């Protein structure tokens, strides 16, 4: 019991999407996580046409979501990110604003209008420091 | 969690086996520290030793233990897997001198004692030794080397070592200390085996808490240190 | 638990719990103490009468492994006699193939070795003993050891297994035991085992006391203490 | 309850639970009493009819010419030991040609029973034995359990409500040292008529007495002989 | 202290002072992640800064919140935010995440879809569609190995923080204030109790210094000796020693 | 067992001229030994940091003069020397250096009003070398505190000494007793600033200060040292309805403290430059309150 | 119900602990085999945790006989015991038949070693899939087994983590015929792909397969190619 | 975790069911097919 | 949530004349209750003492834990395996201390009525407030003592009005003299043991299983208003005894009584024990074939 209501609350949801009645102009954006899992019978078209996957970032985007972020930031340096435009072991897009949030906090923290470049890489390894035992074991 | 319940040595649908790497953190039960050091021409065992009572002993308290004339050793993890890991350790090691004529290498001694460990995790039905070792000794045109060897069956040589409860601290300690270019001049050595564990514990011991093997060449006998001379390097590093 | 059926399973935090419940089957078992002097070691063990058809001597838990080594188990007795028969049988083959009697550090090794081999299969169980190993030797003098259920074996001054662990190396370690002779410290065990616990949650108890030593020749036997009685005439002035 | 399933697994408490279930399957048989004199150990047991035509099955069992055992428990570990048992008379007398001392036969049986209490796939003995010899030094009462925790004795009653017979030897053992054949049996048979329902009596077809001694062999007696004993008795206090 | 700071400018400093971050320009209200094995001091952080210019503080045990019936643990969550959207001064305190933080999977069939359902739930209504204003959320488990990456990615549980038990001078602080308002002669040699005492947690700190209350009113006295304290030591490094599968594994 | 150590502390401190000093110091591995023992009622901590009193007493008068480098360097050599029998930790954290520590900058506050600077410049910085590396944490914090806020009064002031303050000004925050000495320790660098005129470093840690508010209720002097250093900050700027604002509380604060002429320095400011606003609706609400009242007509700028 | 044991079957498809093995090899070190024209290039990443550990005590790049190499990626102690194993597998062809056994006929016989692991029912199969090389008969070989024991024959291909971008890469950087030379240098590039920090002559380490016989590169050698390595 | 008038009637009759039985006349038996529906509160002897 | 007196048509109130109730409430109050002796129980004098420890001395030495600089606790929970011995224990705690009693049930509280379970938790804790000696009982409160990992709690809608509110409650009065606040459960392991932690329930005080002498003497105790013959070997029943609380220990004797009734017997037997050994657990013996 109870498993049965929710695969016929996809009934409904597909019979309000793809029935006799064909509501125009009414529009569904839908986003989820890995979507492998979910039914075929959304994923064909005429209910779900366009199908749009993110990446995390790549290079050519960071320099952009760089850009965007500390615009609206009193960097005003000349120590560059382009040293971190060009970094592995990828980074997701919320991770940037995090990088500058917390060289916004440490700027702050030595009672500073400015951020004055090694507060930067110390907000870089506070948010990439992830993967550290693997028991030197399975490689 | 995917949860297998882990209860025998199978895999997981991450990839990894959780039954050996519960034998990581079996060491840990013991409530002590180890380090090794390799700087030069000789490699000095420290440990420390917890006699907790006063009809308790003391020579038959002591870690370190001999395999053969030029082989030293040291255990970590439990008491009762630690000693018989050595029995295997002096039995292999008189096997090589039988069969093949000459005194065992450092280097492959700790290919016999992993290879032993790596069927217990292969084929089941023997719980597998929650303990580890540590090596020293001298090799002819190579130096003296320092070998740990895991309870999964790894292996590995290198210069500054440590085990038990406080392996990151101590070797984020050795990382900071062996940068530089020291030359390690016997006594750089010891006091720095020393003041690697004298900035972890925080303990103030009276000379009698430690124990300290160690091996030259200029005598590459294994040789544990005495009461008296250890109280001599314990004021020599230190004015 | 959840994880504690088999011996050759590890715990989420990295220990066995099937030698851990063994340890404390032994803790219920009655009270034996061990002490040396300085030339020689004398056992004691607290035992009581089950109701009053034992026959005064019956399954005692004093053995004699050999010519110089004897034993002080508690725990589970039959589980301690079968342990008792790898000790006899293991000081036979070192006569045999070596021509001169065991030592005791070497003794100790072997069976420590034969009791960590049950902590480790899912066919077999841990056993649930613990004893003492007391011998002495013109070349060696005294010594005394001490084995676990785990394997954990080595030397002491003085010990004490059962019930009373705690209680009784509390008073023990109040003797000057390393200039004392063995003929005094006959009457020193007697007090320790009648200070802790005669007839409270019991009913009647019997003493038994083991002695090796240079008095003895290297020989190991009981005390003659069917002569002078002087345990009991000393330990139950402890009174006041 | 999920620790009582093997003998192998250790309990939270300490206590196997598997060892502690063959103790119960000695109390499922009858009872039977040994004792001794200075010169003349007895044991006597108690029949159970299975119908009302059929014949009684057995309790006391010859060993050897001077040892011979009582029984409660299983019949299958009954003749199971017993074949054990014979064995290693005969080849003291084979080899060293002399007779067993009775107290070291009682710790091969020992050893013969710990190691099915430790390895896995064989259950205990569930087995109640009796054991009366003579020795060099004298009679002998031995009892054992499936725990194989082997007691030395002067007296002794196990079985079902077997209690009445060991409050009834605890008031009498002062008396037992200095008897003569004699009233010592019936000394003995006292004792098992506190293990019976007050409404019937011990008769002749039900009970079996086997005696060895220090100039005799060991004997059993059964259905006739017992007649001889069974005079000179009062009747139940009620 | 050291985490203590690092916890008052992503919390206490938003609220209280938002002109410092509109100079170099920067959000965040967002909250912490409070790792770290328990009884050390995963909730009197909470606490103390919910005196430090307070307002409506909340308290979740977050299992409590779980029951039979399926549409009521996110019913819960989704009100718990609507009473934050009242009071707009407000923090969130929900301890042991680990219950229903998790991670999602293939099948669970019966019990476990119910659970991420309450997860994404949580995990979409504190950085929704609505801006979460004004509304700080501190969260705290002992255990997190195994959380969502969605739950820990930067942007809802900003900065992470670790919490250790000892140093033997931090047993040094918690002793001395814990026997803080305790009538003594100043007999007190703190560092031999500290050196005896492996106590790990403030709460046997804390009953350190409870016991040893009154082993000292015990005997009838109006003052307490260092031995009381030594009594106090060895009692409770005794219970804690009678005491199984207490294991310690974080991340 | 110490009362052997309570009569070597009457044997030195009436033999510390009949006897020689370098004898002290061969009385000093036995009470460093002493200091090992500390084991239960007799020998204990608290009597053993009693013979370290006496002899940084004793030291102190010897060194009285002059000549310090004794009293420098046998208590480096004490606490190097008595690690030095040992491993990590000296004897106990709590005693043996803090408590006399908070002797010598006790010694120090009587030697400071009349020792030149060098030898007293000398013996700061031999306790800045010594809880810079060696016993450096919390038991205790306040007693570098409290010598660091002495340290920075030799020169008054320059760029060495704002930077020697700011670089300790970040920890002391977790707790040095809040309420009074954290105040007063925080307030005394923005003043430093501006000497140094770093503008911008003094109005973030001004913005720290004002949740302590009430500040007037138990003392006075502070709230006065407070708000002048404010308006001086303002000063180099503007808004000047800010500095009226600020001098309210010069107004207020010293009308209590009964003034004749400082009140009217307070009073003349006010009613001076809510003028030099531009206009806005608060210079309109603001002269309709400080005008009209019994306070004002002293002066012809009444009338202005 | 089915992901706790080996001897059994699924209702639909196949064996699922040798599946959650091969994710295993997934998260192992990153490794290349390129087959040249005249020769076979090995390379494989060899990171240590800290600046402690020394770089000449294990290696990778192993050689069995004198043309034949091998590599891994998986797990390094299950790695040693195979190796021992095609060691002495390899002298019993040449107690036989006095000729050094060819690339095919290891790959026959290695394979039916992992084969025997995955039977019933108390032993776990190997975590580790191999890359084996020679040069017998003029033309080169490069080989790879799992531990379901396929064998197959690459002209390149990489395994260990991120190797769809190194797939994706050398599905771009093949061609038919380079020689030995543009091979290390195109080798080396691919494993530049994945990697975190400075690449130097102890973070790598690679063997190569003349027809002269097989060969592991010195540090010294190793440098000087990755010195102007494009 | 009832209480609708089913509890209505189990409430007040094991109200009734003691409080006014000490030492009674009349004997009340009852009987079912399912024994899962025993109170421990009725055989808390009083009552059963 | 009082019966106030409303009119109709303003519904406005007029009158209240509140809070009127049927006899189970009324049947609560429990005041100056016979004598159970302390040394009555044998074996369990350190909970004795232990409870002296924690509320009589309390109520001996009010001022010596205000002078000192602590807190007396308010909060002292009994358990152990099962009762006769938790209920037993805390009958003997008020027969002889007289400090104004009250005792009170747990599913008692449990109502029909939504929210009297906490009403009637907090009206009885403030009538204990305004009595000045008065100590406050809770008997079975495991049985909204809940709340573990994954299975149990079940819900609900009594256990969290009655769990909180005794939580809201225990926070709200000073916990200095006499308002000293006993529960009585069975298994700290239902309860909530760490959330309870620092003012609230939190002396454990552990119950072990009774020995055999004090099995002994219960039966005794028990066996004194019946025709016994007086042929007993408690050494008989001290033994045979395992696994037995003091309530089945009561139940073999009047189980053996019963027995005695029904062959018409005016006497007792340690076999009537036996046979009410084999009633209790339900047991029953024949002859098996497998044992001769
Ligand atoms: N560093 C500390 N300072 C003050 N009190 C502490 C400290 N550590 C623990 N405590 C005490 O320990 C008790 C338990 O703390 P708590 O935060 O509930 O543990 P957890 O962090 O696991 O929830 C508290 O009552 C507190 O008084």
């Amino acid at each position: 019991g109870a498993d049965r209501e929710v695969q016929r609350i996809l009934l409904e949801l597909l019979n309000q999407m793809d029935g006799f009645d064909q509501n125009v102009n009414v529009k569904v954006i839908m986003a989820t996580n890995r979507a492998d899992t979910l039914d075929p019978a959304l994923l064909r078209p005429g209910r779900l046409d366009r199908k749009i996957e993110f990446p995390l970032p790549d290079r050519r985007q960071k320099r952009l979501i760089f850009s965007t972020i500390t615009s609206k930031m009193n960097l005003s340096e000349e120590v560059d990110l382009e040293d971190y435009v060009a970094r592995p072991d990828k980074i997701s897009g919320a991770d940037i604003n995090s990088i500058c949030q917390e060289s916004g906090m440490l700027a702050v923290r030595e009672n500073r209008y400015i951020v004055l470049a090694k507060d930067f890489e110390k907000a870089y390894k506070t948010v990439i420091k992830k993967d550290e035992q693997e028991h030197e074991f399975y490689k | 969690s995917a949860g297998f319940d882990r209860h025998i040595t199978i895999f997981s649908p991450e990839g990894r086996l959780y039954q050996v790497e519960y034998a990581f953190k079996a060491i840990n039960q013991g409530g002590l520290t180890s380090v090794a050091v390799r700087g030069k021409d000789c490699a000095v065992i420290v440990t420390q030793k917890k006699v907790p009572d006063k009809l308790l002993d003391s020579s038959t308290v002591t870690h370190l233990f001999k395999i053969t004339e030029n082989i030293g050793c040291v255990m970590t993890g439990m008491t009762a897997d630690s000693r018989s890991q050595v029995q295997r350790a002096r039995y292999e090691a008189a096997n090589w001198k039988y069969k093949y004529g000459y005194e065992i290498p450092v280097d492959m001694l700790c290919k016999r004692i992993a290879d032993i460990s790596q069927v217990y995790t292969q084929n089941a039905e023997m719980r597998p030794l929650g303990c580890c070792m540590i090596l020293i000794g001298i090799d002819e045109e190579q130096g003296p080397q320092v070998y740990k060897c895991d309870p999964a069956g790894y292996y590995c040589g290198f210069k500054a070592t440590a085990a038990g409860v406080k392996q990151t601290e101590s070797t984020s300690f050795l990382e900071k200390k062996v940068k530089k270019k020291f030359d390690w001049t016997f006594e750089q050595t010891v006091e720095t085996a020393i003041t690697c564990l004298s900035t972890v514990l925080s303990i103030d011991f009276k000379p009698s808490e430690i124990e300290v093997g160690v091996v030259t060449v200029e005598n590459p006998k294994f040789r544990i240190l005495t009461e008296a001379e250890i109280d001599a390097h314990l004021v020599a590093l230190a004015e | 638990t959840g994880y504690d059926l088999s011996a050759s399973t590890f715990s989420p935090d990295g220990r066995v719990f099937q030698v851990e419940y063994a340890m404390k089957a032994v803790e219920n078992s009655s009270t034996a103490i061990g002490i040396r002097c300085k030339d020689g070691v004398v056992f004691g063990v607290e035992k009581l009468v089950l109701s009053k058809l034992y026959e005064e001597g019956s399954n005692k838990r004093l053995f004699n492994v050999d010519r110089h080594v004897g034993m002080a188990v508690a725990g589970l007795l039959a589980d301690a006699r079968s342990l008792a028969d790898i000790a006899r049988e293991e000081a036979s083959n070192f006569r045999s193939n070596f021509g001169y009697n065991i030592p005791l550090k070497h003794l100790a090794d072997r069976v420590a070795m034969y009791v960590h081999a049950y902590t480790l299969y899912s066919a077999v169980r841990p056993f649930g003993c613990s004893f003492m190993l007391g011998s002495y030797s013109v070349n060696d003098g005294a010594q005394l050891y001490m084995i676990d259920p785990s394997g954990v074996s080595y030397g002491y001054w003085g010990c004490a297994i059962g019930k009373a662990r705690q209680a009784a190396k509390t008073e023990i370690e109040k003797l000057q035991m390393k200039e004392m002779t063995c003929r005094d410290i006959v009457k020193e065990v007697a007090k320790i085992i009648y200070i802790v616990h005669d007839e409270v949650k019991d009913k009647a108890f019997e003493l038994e006391l083991s002695w090796v030593g240079e008095l003895t020749n290297g020989r190991h036997e009981i005390v003659p203490k069917d002569i002078r009685e002087e345990a009991e005439k000393y330990a139950k002035e402890s009174l006041k | 309850n999920q620790y009582d399933n093997d003998v192998t697994v250790w309990s939270p408490q300490g206590r196997i639970h598997q060892i502690e279930y063959a103790m119960e399957a000695v109390k499922q048989g009858s009872a039977t009493v040994g004792l001794k004199s200075k010169t003349h150990a007895v044991l006597v047991a108690l029949k159970r009819a299975q119908s009302e035509l059929a014949a009684h099955q057995k309790k006391i069992l010859h060993v050897d010419n001077h040892i011979g055992i009582s029984i409660a428990g299983l019949t299958a570990d009954a003749r199971l030991l017993c074949n054990f048992m014979r064995q290693e008379c005969l080849d003291s007398r084979f080899v060293f040609d002399r007779p067993l001392p009775v107290s070291r036969l009682v710790s091969l049986i020992g050893s013969k029973t710990q190691i099915p209490t430790q390895r896995y796939g064989r259950r205990p003995y569930g087995v109640g034995l009796l054991i009366a010899g003579y020795d060099d030094m004298g009679p002998h009462i031995f009892q054992t359990c499936p725990s194989a925790n082997y007691f030395d004795c002067r007296a002794m009653s196990i079985g079902a409500r077997s209690q009445s017979a060991r409050t009834y030897l605890e008031r009498h053992m002062s008396e037992f040292m200095e008897c003569n054949l004699n009233e010592l049996v019936k000394h003995g048979l006292r004792a098992l008529r506190e293990t019976l329902p007050a409404e019937q009596d011990l008769t002749t077809k039900n009970v079996s007495i086997g005696i060895v001694g220090k100039d005799l062999e060991f004997t059993i007696y059964d259905d006739d002989d017992v007649s001889p004993f069974l005079e000179g008795l009062e009747e139940r206090p009620q | 202290s050291e985490q203590i700071r690092e916890l008052r400018e992503v919390i206490e400093l938003p609220l209280t002072n938002p002109e410092l971050f509109q100079r170099v320009g920067i959000i965040p209200p967002k909250g912490c992640l409070l790792y770290g094995p328990p009884g050390t001091g995963k909730t009197l952080l909470a606490r103390a800064v919910a005196s430090q210019l307070d307002c409506n503080f909340l308290k979740v045990v977050s299992s409590s919140i779980v029951d039979k019936y399926i549409g009521e643990s996110a019913r819960l969550i989704r009100e718990m935010f609507n009473y934050a959207r009242d009071h707009q001064p407000c923090i969130i305190f929900m301890d042991e995440i680990d219950a229903i933080g998790g991670r999602r999977f293939s099948e669970g069939t019966s019990a476990d879809r119910e659970i991420q359902r309450t997860l994404m739930e949580l995990l979409n209504q504190m950085d929704g569609f609505d801006t979460l204003h004004r509304v700080k959320m501190i969260m705290a488990t002992n255990r997190p190995d195994t959380l969502d990456p969605a739950l820990l990615r930067p942007g809802r549980l900003d900065r992470k923080i670790h919490i250790d038990l000892p140093n033997e001078q931090a047993r040094l602080d918690i002793l001395k204030i814990h026997a803080g308002p305790i009538t003594k002669h100043g007999e007190i040699d703190y560092e031999a109790i500290v050196k005896l005492s492996d106590g790990f947690n403030g709460a046997d700190l804390r009953n350190v210094c409870t016991e040893a209350g009154m082993f000292a009113i015990r005997a009838d006295h109006d003052f307490v000796v260092q031995e009381d304290f030594m009594k106090a030591v060895r009692k409770v490094a005794d219970s804690k020693k009678l005491e199984s599968k207490l294991d310690y594994k974080p991340v | 067992m110490a009362d052997g150590g309570s009569e070597r502390a009457d044997g030195r401190i009436v033999k510390m001229e009949v006897d020689y000093s370098a004898t002290v110091d061969q009385r000093l591995p036995e009470c460093a030994k002493l200091a090992k023992e500390g084991r239960l009622q007799e020998v204990i901590e608290t009597l053993l940091s009693l013979e370290k009193q006496t002899r940084t007493a004793s030291d102190m008068v010897s060194t009285s003069r002059i000549l310090v480098a004794v009293v420098k360097m046998c208590y480096e050599a004490k606490e190097w020397d008595l690690l030095n029998e040992n491993i990590m930790l000296l004897s106990k954290r709590r005693s043996q250096l803090k408590q006399a520590v908070a002797k010598m900058v006790q010694q120090c506050c009587t030697y400071v009003e009349e020792i030149t600077d060098l030898p007293i410049k000398l013996r700061l910085i031999d306790t800045l070398r010594m809880v810079t590396e060696g016993k450096i944490y919390v038991e205790i914090e306040r007693a570098r505190l409290t010598k660091t806020l002495a340290t920075i009064k030799e020169q008054n002031g320059d760029v060495k000494e704002a930077a020697s303050i700011l670089q300790e000004l970040q920890v002391e925050t977790y707790g040095s007793m809040e309420k009074k000495e954290r105040v007063e320790f925080i307030l005394e660098q923005m003043r430093l600033c501006l000497a140094v005129k770093d503008y911008i470093r003094t109005q973030i840690i001004s913005k720290k200060i004002n949740t302590k508010f009430f500040q007037e209720e138990n003392t006075e002097k502070l709230k006065l040292k407070y708000y002048n250093l404010m308006i001086q900050l303002d000063q180099h700027e503007g808004s000047y309805l800010s500095i009226c604002k600020h001098y309210r509380a010069i107004y207020d604060t010293p009308c209590i403290q009964a003034e004749s002429e400082k009140w009217q320095q307070a009073l003349k400011s006010v009613v001076l430059y809510v003028i030099l606003a531009p206009f806005d609706n608060e210079q309109s609400d603001l002269v309709h309150r400080i005008s009209g009242d019994k306070k004002l007509e002293e002066i012809p700028k009444y009338k202005d | 119900g089915y992901s706790f044991s080996l001897t059994t079957f699924s209702p639909s498809g196949k064996l699922v602990q040798i599946e959650y093995a091969l994710a295993a090899v997934a998260g192992g070190a990153p490794s290349v085999g390129i087959k040249a024209a005249n020769g076979v290039v090995l390379a494989t990443e060899k990171k240590q945790k800290s600046i402690l550990y020394d770089e000449r005590s294990v290696h990778k790049v192993e050689p069995i006989t004198k043309h034949i190499g091998l590599v891994y990626s998986g797990m390094g102690p299950d790695y040693r015991v195979l190796v021992h194993r095609a060691r002495k597998l390899a002298q019993q062809y040449y107690l036989v038949y006095q000729e050094p056994i060819p690339t095919a006929q290891l790959v026959q016989r290695v394979a039916s070693v992992m084969q025997e692991y995955t039977q019933s029912g108390g032993v776990r199969p190997f975590g580790v899939s191999l890359l084996i090389c020679g040069w017998n008969e003029g033309r080169p070989y490069l080989f790879q087994s799992d531990p379901s024991g396929a064998y197959f024959a690459w002209k390149a291909t990489a395994m260990g983590k991120n190797y769809v971008n190194g797939k994706t890469f050398l599905e771009k950087r093949y061609n038919e015929d380079l020689e030995l030379e543009d091979a290390i240098h195109t080798a080396i590039l691919t494993l530049k792909e994945s990697f975190e920090g400075q690449m130097t002559e102890d973070n790598i380490e690679v063997g190569i397969c003349n027809e002269a016989g097989f060969r592991r590169l010195t540090p010294t050698e190793v440098k000087d190619y990755l010195a102007a390595i494009a | 975790g009832g209480d609708n008038e089913v509890q209505r009637t189990m409430l007040e009759l094991i109200n009734q069911l003691d409080g006014f039985d000490p030492r009674g006349n009349i004997k009340v038996l009852m009987a079912t097919n399912r024994p899962d529906t025993l109170d421990p509160a009725l055989m808390r002897p009083g009552r059963l | 949530g009082d019966l106030v007196g409303v009119n109709k048509d303003s519904y406005l109130i007029l009158e209240t004349l509140p809070t009127e109730y049927d006899s189970r409430v009324k049947a609560m109050e429990v005041d100056e209750r016979p004598t159970e002796q302390y040394s009555d129980i044998g074996g369990l004098d350190k909970q004795i003492q232990e409870l002296v420890e924690a509320i009589v001395l309390p109520m001996n030495h009010k001022e010596k834990f205000e002078n000192l600089g602590i807190q007396p606790p308010k909060g002292v929970l009994m358990y152990g395996p099962p009762g006769t011995g938790k209920t037993l224990l805390a009958r003997a705690c008020a027969a002889q201390t007289k400090a104004t009693f009250l005792k009170l049930a747990g599913p008692q509280l449990v109502q029909m009525f939504i929210g009297d379970g906490a009403k009637l938790v907090r009206d009885a804790f403030a009538l204990a407030k305004e009595k000045a000696p008065s100590i406050i009982f809770i008997d079975e409160l495991d049985a909204i003592g809940t709340k573990r990992f994954d299975s149990e709690k079940a819900g609900d809608r009594e256990v969290q009005r009655t769990m909180l509110e005794l939580l809201n409650q225990l926070d709200g009065f000073q916990p200095n003299t006499q308002v000293k606040v006993i529960a009585a459960t069975n298994r700290v392991d239902i309860l909530d043991p760490a959330l309870l932690r620092s003012g609230r329930l939190d002396r454990k005080i552990e119950f072990p299983m009774p020995n055999e002498e004090a099995r002994a003497r219960i039966m005794q105790i028990h066996s004194r208003k019946m025709n016994v013959s007086p042929d007993v070997n408690y050494e008989e029943l001290a033994r045979c005894t395992d696994d037995f609380n003091g309530a089945q220990c009561k139940a073999v004797c009047v189980e053996a009584g019963m027995i005695a009734l029904r062959r018409g017997a005016t006497e007792l037997t340690h076999e009537d024990y036996m046979e009410g050994i084999l009633e209790v657990q339900a047991k029953k013996k024949a002859n098996l074939q497998y044992y001769a």
